[PDB]
RNA sequence: CAGAAGUGUGCAGC
RNA sequence: CAAGCUUGAGUCUCGUAGAGGGGGGUAGAAUUCCAGGUGUAGCGGUGAAAUGCGUAGAGAUCUGGAGGAAUACCGGUGGCGAAGGCGGCCCCCUGGACGAAGACUGACGCUCAGGUGCGAAAGCGUGGGGAGCAAACAGGAUUAGAUACCCUGGUAGUCCACGCCGUAAACGAUGUCGACUUGGAGGUUGUGCCCUUGAGGCGUGGCUUCCGGAGCUAACGCGUUAAGUCGACCGCCUGGGGA
């Protein structure tokens, strides 16, 4: 089941990097939604998010760098 | 823009011509001309020492300010003028103090606008500062080469240089050439390229448009005898030579720079 | 697009009325408003094919609304295509 | 995929670790994708025909 | 006018300068008749991978409604600030008072 | 768009009963109500009904016998495309006469049969077997 | 990893 | 021909989703190259080899820099667009679609010869850029030969701006528009009601994937997104080659 729906986030925001690390693998990569469970509308947000956070050096791009 | 001209005659079938109409189209500022008789080729032996030079149309010398001293005071364009000295065209500009100055016009500047020169100027084109203060990565051109010498790297239409790094003392240019090249990092740059970038697309329809800028017929030397030239005579057309310049030495490809006083400040010839 | 205080203001001032959207005339002008206002954007971003094909359908539909304004009154018809500067 | 390997910890089985986390993280598979290229209309292609073939 | 959320994060070493850029940004918005719904300054924050080498810079987030045209500047005012390595700028679906997760956090 | 308003009448009786279809439902007119009209005197159908004021529906019961469709088919002739239109001397005999043809004469939509009797031709709405 | 070619033309089963 | 009407067709008010378009910035991973340190005889490639690179110090490994192109994961018989097509993130300008509730105009509509616009890739012109890949071409192999398949290199091109070209299995091999006719399982996006108790029940719109009924079809199959039952308009076919 989606998190978000049972919620009823408006939208996710990329600052909630507490959140957001539970959708990244260890390595960094985002998490199918077909792992999560995540309604399309909800990990679209996630996907935009993550990136921006990303872009913030909140989150890693990369398990290396 | 540029604009082909209709074959009305076999010389003008293949003119194109760059027309501007934001040039003046009126008499220079008289106060900032000067005489500049034509020289034909000949040192002050009375010897040609450079050929193919020599007649075209009379011509006088505007004094463009390549130094760009006076810091601090703001400047606004007055308008815009042909140069006959150069490709770039230049910039009437009035200060706050009524001075009147020529400068190069950079790529889109145009009347009215407002430009300033000093330590403390904004980065916007036409603005001059001492390269210690501009961004690394900036396009500039009219670059001093020492501080205070004035500008002389790219000062031609389109030209530009661009800041590649910075070392304290020193910034590495990549010259338009595609040289890599220190300069101390004192030395002045105006932002922006240099205008009238079209200048290049212009062709000349005909022989006689060469001579209106002076150039003289360039007569092949495997056409000469061979008292004239070293790749002269033959019974027919024979070659059979390598190719040299008039004096003998090998062209196509013997480099020339010998400069060993000069060589630390070059990172990477051109390729 | 058109913002709804200027498409108020169109409405009020060719309808009757603030509710009669849907005359003639009041469509129209929002038609011409907005032909208008575009031409600030095609003068630059001329590849903009999609947008063009948008302002296209405007013009379009334009003319089959003349045309039928012309056919039912042509005092109408004259008033408007003079106070919007139609047919050139 | 990294393993920090514990105190007392058996070195195969970090191994049987090492794998199974680089397995899960799909490297090899991803290697093995880029060596060569492959025109749009065949990565459509094969998508669509693992799809076809996803049906009981 | 618009609301946009802007995070711009600072070279460690001009942390002490932060409340002097704030005080010069606060007033270019608001000298323009923009306004600022808030301000969350985060200090030093951990980076997640090297940027310029740097770490640990000093995270600053607004949210703000101005005219384009003022935010232009104050974006164009970012690109040549050398203070500031990184920055961003986000139109918003509204005005936003409430305080971020990252501050909540404390 | 719609142009055939009759054909499409035409085609609801046609889908509706081979659809085994208890009634069918259309936008009303005065010509539909002619043509239902005359289908009820043949006894192709079982009833019609008018109703609405606005926007007035009609309504058919349509008719079988032993488990199967009274219409046989129903076939328009006359069309937007190709108007047809036949003299006295010779207005079609449809199945040799166990069908009827539909024609608007200058005295109405009737009969081919009554057509006849009247001594009058007209234009050919549709054959219905 | 390599492995090419196979002339023309016919007739019963009603 | 005149005057009505609101169901077709449009306008307005409030929201929603989206790789829809144009312009400008910017981030990270990786390839290549250049400088420098460590370090010793192989590397690379193949079915196996050789060409090639290497003691003039390669390959490997670490530090720094330059430059071009594409955006892993998300990612889905998912979405958007008339079609061609569109995929990192952010900003500016901009087109269309859909839903709820009304209000408004009052047939203003459908199709379309000629005409006009858009139209993948390759190709052409002028000026830039050039990492990787790669027609042509060169060498090594393979083979009876090998003007190929494989290997080592490699130019136009691929990228950018502004023009031209106007074709593709440009395909759903299925013209546009409108109405009617048993169902089932899913996807995606609005919205109403019900204790909203949820990871809940019941309704109502848009688009889309797969089965299958009547019917249709030469058959295969299509099957409410028809290739079923009808209407309007347009385009096209008339034995195979020649063509
Ligand atoms: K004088
Ligand atoms: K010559
Ligand atoms: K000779
Ligand atoms: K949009
Ligand atoms: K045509
Ligand atoms: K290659
Ligand atoms: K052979
Ligand atoms: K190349
Ligand atoms: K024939
Ligand atoms: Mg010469
Ligand atoms: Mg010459
Ligand atoms: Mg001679
Ligand atoms: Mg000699
Ligand atoms: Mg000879
Ligand atoms: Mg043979
Ligand atoms: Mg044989
Ligand atoms: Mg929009
Ligand atoms: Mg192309
Ligand atoms: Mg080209
Ligand atoms: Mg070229
Ligand atoms: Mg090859
Ligand atoms: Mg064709
Ligand atoms: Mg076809
Ligand atoms: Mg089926
Ligand atoms: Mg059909
Ligand atoms: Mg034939």
């Amino acid at each position: 089941f989606c998190r978000f729906t049972a919620e009823g986030v408006q939208e996710i925001d990329y600052k909630d990097i507490a959140t957001l690390k539970n959708y990244i693998t260890e390595s960094g990569k985002i998490v199918p939604s077909r792992i999560t469970g995540t309604r399309a509308k909800y990990q679209r947000q996630l996907a935009r998010a993550i990136k921006r956070a990303r872009y913030l050096s909140l989150l890693p791009y990369t398990d290396r760098h | 823009a540029v604009v082909k001209c209709k074959p009305t005659s076999p010389g003008r079938r293949h003119v194109v011509k760059v027309v501007n109409p934001e040039l003046h189209k009126g008499k220079p500022f008289a106060p900032l001309l000067e005489k500049n008789s034509k020289s034909g080729g000949r040192n002050n032996n009375g010897r040609i020492t450079t050929r193919h030079i020599g007649g075209g149309h009379k011509q006088a010398y505007r004094i463009v300010d390549f130094k760009r001293n006076k810091d601090g005071i703001p400047a606004v364009v007055e308008r815009l003028e042909y140069d006959p000295n150069r490709s770039a065209n230049i910039a009437l500009v009035l200060y706050k103090d009524g001075e009147r100055r020529y400068i190069l016009a950079p790529k889109g500047l145009k009347a009215g606008d407002q430009i300033q020169s000093g330590v403390d100027a904004a980065i916007k084109p036409g603005n001059t500062l001492p390269m210690r203060n501009i961004p690394v990565g900036s396009t500039v051109h009219n670059v001093e080469m020492k501080p205070g010498k004035g500008g002389q790297l790219a000062r031609s239409a389109g030209t530009y240089v661009q800041i590649v790094a910075r070392d304290g003392a020193y910034v590495t240019l990549r010259l338009r050439s595609g040289e890599m090249r220190k300069v101390e990092a004192d030395c002045r740059a105006t932002l922006g390229e240099v205008g009238n970038a079209e200048h290049m697309l212009r062709v000349l329809g005909k022989a006689g448009a060469a001579r209106w800028r002076g150039v003289r017929p360039t007569v092949r030397g495997t056409a000469m005898n061979p008292v004239d030239h070293p790749h002269g005579g033959g019974e027919g057309r024979n070659f059979g030579k390598h190719p040299v310049t008039p004096w003998g030495v090998q062209t196509k490809g013997k480099k020339t720079r010998s400069n060993k006083r000069t060589d630390k400040f070059i990172v990477r010839r051109r390729s | 697009s058109l913002s709804t205080e200027a498409t108020a203001k169109i409405v009020s001032e060719f309808g009757r009325d603030a509710n009669d959207t849907g005359s003639t005339e009041v469509q129209v002008a929002l038609l011409t408003a907005q032909i208008n206002h575009l031409q600030g954007h095609f003068a630059e971003h001329k590849k903009d094919h999609h947008s063009r094909r948008g302002l296209l359908r405007m013009v379009s539909q334009r003319r089959k609304l003349l045309d039928y304004l012309k056919r039912k009154d042509v005092a109408r018809y004259t008033q408007l295509i003079e106070r919007l500067g139609l047919r050139r | 995929p990294v393993i920090k390997v514990r105190e007392n910890e058996p070195f195969d089985v970090a191994l049987r670790r090492f794998k199974r986390s680089c397995e899960k993280a799909g490297v090899l598979a991803e290697v093995r994708r880029r060596e060569f290229y492959e025109k749009p209309t065949t990565e459509r292609k094969r998508a669509k025909a693992s799809a076809v073939k996803r049906h009981a | 006018m618009r609301h946009y959320e802007i995070v711009f994060m600072v070279h460690p070493d001009q942390s002490e300068q932060v409340p002097g850029m704030i005080e010069r940004y606060t007033a270019a918005i608001t000298g323009a008749e923009g306004k600022i719904h808030r301000l969350e300054d985060w200090g030093r924050r951990q980076l997640a991978y090297p940027i310029n080498k740097l770490h640990k810079a000093h995270y600053v987030l607004m949210n703000v409604e101005a005219p384009q045209e003022v935010i232009d500047e104050l974006e164009t005012t970012f690109r040549f600030n050398d203070a500031v390595i990184r920055s961003m700028v986000m139109r918003t679906k509204h005005a936003v008072t409430e305080a971020s997760p990252m501050v909540k956090a404390k | 768009s719609m142009q055939d308003p009759i054909a499409d009448m035409l085609t609801r009786i046609r889908n509706g009963q081979a659809a085994n279809k208890a009634a069918v439902t259309m936008p009303s007119s005065k010509l539909k109500v002619a043509i239902a009209n005359v289908l009820k005197e043949e006894g192709f159908i079982e009833d019609f009904k008018v109703e609405g004021d606005t926007k007035p529906e009609l309504e058919l019961t349509l008719k079988y016998f032993q488990g199967k469709a009274v219409v046989e088919s129903i076939q328009r002739v006359s069309r937007p495309g190709l108007r047809i239109y036949k003299r006295k001397d010779e207005l079609p005999k449809v199945m040799a006469g166990l069908g009827i043809a539909v024609v608007s004469t200058s005295k109405g939509v009737m009969t081919d049969r009554a057509a006849r009797q009247a001594g009058l031709g007209g234009e050919i709405i549709c054959y219905v077997a």
